[PDB]
């Protein structure tokens, strides 16, 4: 079972800030034919998770252009150019590269 | 608009059983695979079950094969989850989510339903 470690678990930010949250896979995601099936979900408090970025860098419907994804193999990143209030929630990376689909620990984007 | 709505949560008895319902709308229910994901109070997520278009379970965690059942009534446009021998590890928030092929994972999630195991 692949472990997705997300750092930092807590990232207190000021608004308008440029953030980068990390997600590390315990096993390479390019070890099979399902090459970097790494996704990100936001979970604002009280609401259900939302797909942010799928397959490392592909922004999904409703996602602003200030969000971007990068990485390959085991080290993946998620940037938010200017951080707004609406971006504050819980971020989960996930992988469907290997069975079973696995979720990360989460990074909590909180105001300071 | 793609909408998923889970129901049936609340207080469940330890060692008991439950049936979670998920009603879908705004998309062809039958052409899509569905799943159930749970969020424990720790905020940790786990895939409980996956089912194909056809209503056939394509996946169950090793730890749950046995007390978990996932089914769908296409006609009702409803997805179900049945758990037996509930334990305290079953205390979580349950969501139905749709498996989008392109994403090759969950694209749309319901609001959730809370199951609180008790004794
Ligand atoms: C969960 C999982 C990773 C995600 C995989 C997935 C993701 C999306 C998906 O989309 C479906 O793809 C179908 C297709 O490929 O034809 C389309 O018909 C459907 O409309 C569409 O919902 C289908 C599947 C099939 C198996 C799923 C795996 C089972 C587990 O072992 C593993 O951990």
């Amino acid at each position: 079972d692949i472990e997705l470690t997300q750092s930092p678990p807590s990232l207190p930010v000021s608004l308008g800030d440029q953030v980068s949250i990390s997600c590390r896979s315990s096993q390479s995601l390019v070890s099979n034919n399902r090459r970097n099936y790494l996704h990100w979900y936001l979970q604002k408090p009280g609401q259900s998770p939302k797909l942010v970025i799928y397959k490392v860098s592909n922004r999904f419907s409703g996602v602003p252009d200030r969000f971007s994804g990068s990485g390959s193999g085991t080290d993946f990143t998620l940037k938010i150019s200017r951080v707004a209030a609406e971006d504050l929630g819980l971020y989960f990376c996930s992988q469907s590269s290997h069975v079973p689909l696995t979720f990360g620990s989460g990074t909590k984007l909180e105001i300071k | 608009q793609v909408q998923l709505q889970e129901s049936g949560g609340g207080l469940v008895n330890l060692g008991g059983s439950m049936t979670l319902s998920c009603v879908a709308s705004g998309f062809t229910f039958n052409t899509y695979y569905m799943s159930w994901v749970r969020q424990t109070p720790e905020k940790t997520l786990e895939l409980v079950a996956a089912i194909n278009s056809d209503g056939e379970p394509i996946y169950y965690p090793d730890t749950l094969k046995g007390r978990v059942t996932i089914s769908r009534d296409n006609a009702k446009k409803t997805l179900y989850l049945q758990m037996s021998s509930l334990n305290f590890e079953d205390t979580a928030l349950y969501y139905c989510a749709r498996l989008n092929y392109a994403v090759y994972g969950m694209d749309y999630w319901g609001q959730g339903t809370t199951v609180t195991v008790s004794s």
